[PDB]
């Protein structure tokens, strides 16, 4: 109902990351543009698309799907909305989940 | 740190001014064409030129690269022209 | 259908925490205590509340609450009982699951 | 849909071991070496079975059984279809995944 | 270890005579009044004055803090009673 | 690395030349008795007999124990006479 989540390691650095944040993070993109990463990374379904696949989704071109993916991963560590992006790649802190709160109360402070 | 070229943008964006406002001051809308375009990009300019992280957030959008956006107080062609010419 | 769990950091110690042991610690409790921890970290639905809120559901003052919730902590690290506060908090683990049996067989010993 | 996984600590290295990879290593044994397998160790239901339960279920002597146990787990230490245990076991890597794809995608490269 | 105050007290409680028991024996049901009350805390204090880290145990609920329960052969309002008088 | 004894497998079995097959060239069906056996056995030595890893897979079957299948161009019951006699 919340747990759903992912481990990860890129070039040795380890990431958990929630399913609910992911959400956060392509709520802040346009429709196409979420609908864009969800396809070409396999989120829908575990199988990516290419780009020509996509294209054919939204009825355009394959080089727009690409300046898509391009001007999405600018947004995406935009200063204005990157917080959302340090959220989730940080879920391995739980902060602000049930769980953390519960703990600090056993543990004190 | 975070892996790859943008290992360190942690350090400079905390600070940045636009960090409360929605994308939509920073990013045309994929359809947008003459003055809306340009009247987004100089309002996006306004809080950049007031912006304490400015010199870091050029030197990013420059030389690590981000191709969409305005940036430093820089537009997407600005930026085009300076790299590519 | 035993995989809930929530990765947590607290002081950077880290935690894997599952729900079906967290079960087992709450059952330790009264049901009001367990209610009251349940309502005032949000483990139902997310959701803290607020001590009136919850002394709302119980009859109670805000207080009361409040002394109900410090009695379940002493309680939870308790010698008595505290070894299911050892087995939650000791998640990461995977003592006595089956994956832990399997990867014990495929090596060795 | 696929994040059911696990988390155990087997002499000090740690293990992220996905539902859906162990499937594909289960997929390698025969249908009564898998069987064997998921009642020994609990996979089931959590609850491990003795060897005479087990042979109850298949018709055979507990030593059999214990003779399929030994066959399967040099099955699957095999170099032939080791890699499918090799990537069960490095789960925590998030290789192919789409969460994985994504964020080599924010990162670069 | 644990963080916070409460990080060392594994080092103790697994000796702890009580480790198999009920709470009920260490803590009072929320009604309870009169003779119940008394005769539950000696019952837990002939159990800590033959446990061997009643030392251990005492010093954390009076040093680290436990409000509630028979802690180190004292009972709560013995405990309140040393720490504020 | 793996815990336990088989904890540097790795090291080798990449090099194997059996990598791609099905488990069934080096492992006997259950029921499997007379012609079928022998046949399958040489089948697999075949292959062992052109790895390059050959000895580090004797060497592992023997030393560290593996009861089933043909590792290191040897049948079980190749290894079973070698280690018991
Ligand atoms: S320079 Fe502009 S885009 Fe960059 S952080 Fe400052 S306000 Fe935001
Ligand atoms: S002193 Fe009493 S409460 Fe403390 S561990 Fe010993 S028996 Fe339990
Ligand atoms: S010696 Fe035979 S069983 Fe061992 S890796 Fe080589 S081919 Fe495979
Ligand atoms: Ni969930
Ligand atoms: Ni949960
Ligand atoms: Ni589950
Ligand atoms: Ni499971
Ligand atoms: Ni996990
Ligand atoms: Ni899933
Ligand atoms: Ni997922």
């Amino acid at each position: 109902a919340h747990h759903h989540h992912h481990h990860v390691a890129v070039d040795a650095v380890s990431f958990t990351l929630l399913q609910d944040q992911l959400q956060s993070v392509l709520d802040t993109l346009s429709e196409r543009e979420a609908g864009v990463v969800r396809l070409r990374f396999g989120l829908t379904d575990g199988q990516p698309r290419t780009l020509d696949e996509i294209g054919q989704v939204y009825g355009v071109t394959r080089e727009r799907i690409r300046q898509i993916e391009s001007k999405t991963m600018s947004k995406l560590r935009h200063p204005s909305r990157s917080q959302v992006l340090r959220d989730y790649l940080d879920g391995s802190s739980g902060s602000g989940t049930p769980e953390e709160r519960l703990l600090r109360a056993i543990f004190g402070e | 740190q975070l892996p790859g070229p943008n290992a360190d943008i942690w350090n400079w964006q905390l600070q940045g001014l636009c960090r409360g406002m929605d994308s939509s001051m920073f990013f045309h809308p994929d359809g947008e064409r003459g003055r809306a375009r340009t009247q987004r990009e100089q309002r996006a300019k306004e809080m950049c030129r007031r912006c304490p992280v400015i010199e870091a957030c050029r030197s990013h959008a420059l030389e690590v690269g981000e191709p969409y956006g305005v940036w430093g107080g820089l537009s997407e062609s600005e930026r085009d022209l300076l790299l590519k010419g």
